[PDB]
């Protein structure tokens, strides 16, 4: 048995526990960049109006 | 990054598996040099 | 000087005071934006002035978050097989 699981990456579930917390974050962060652009867009063509 | 977090899922379940036999053999391990001392106790009173 | 929106005005003239801990979490977007368009007695040249400074601020913040993704990926490639 330990022959066979020799080569096991350890420390894997505080990466997992903790880059999913930031990458959720940065995607809530994208989520409102897509939105303000948008925002931005409509503005910028009242203006133009 | 998300390919990342799924390949680290596969090595979290593989993590666990070797985890809990490398606990077996620790156990074993213990328990049979547990026997090696008792031997030792019964060798040495025999003399 | 002084205002609500004095960040903004910051940001379409100087620009160069404005710190990563200002554009950060100082300003709501979605609320400024909106507050742009029925401001009583806006001239235009002060509007393409804000514009200015609200897209150079979500400039600012998209590089940010493009630092730290790469700064992400960088890190969750580490390991330790010990053979």
């Amino acid at each position: 048995e330990l022959k066979k699981y020799s080569h096991v990456n350890k420390k894997a579930l505080d990466q997992f526990v903790n880059f999913s917390e930031q990458k959720e974050k940065l995607i809530k962060r994208q989520e409102e960049l897509d939105r303000g652009y948008k925002s931005i867009m409509e503005l910028m063509n009242v203006l133009e109006l | 990054i998300e390919e990342r977090l799924h390949t680290l899922e596969e090595e979290k379940e593989e993590l666990a598996q070797y985890q809990k036999w490398d606990k077996m053999r620790r156990a074993l391990e213990y328990t049979i040099y547990n026997q090696e001392l008792n031997e030792t106790r019964a060798k040495l009173d025999e003399l | 000087k002084r205002g609500p929106l004095a960040k903004i005005w910051l940001a379409a003239h100087w620009d160069k005071k404005l710190t990563k801990a200002h554009v950060f979490e100082c300003n709501l977007e979605s609320s400024v934006e909106s507050i742009i368009s029925p401001k009583v007695k806006m001239a235009l040249r002060t509007s393409g002035h804000l514009l200015l400074g609200v897209v150079r601020i979500y400039h600012r913040k998209a590089k940010y978050l493009l630092a730290d993704c790469n700064e992400a990926f960088i890190k969750i490639k580490m390991a330790f097989r010990p053979g």
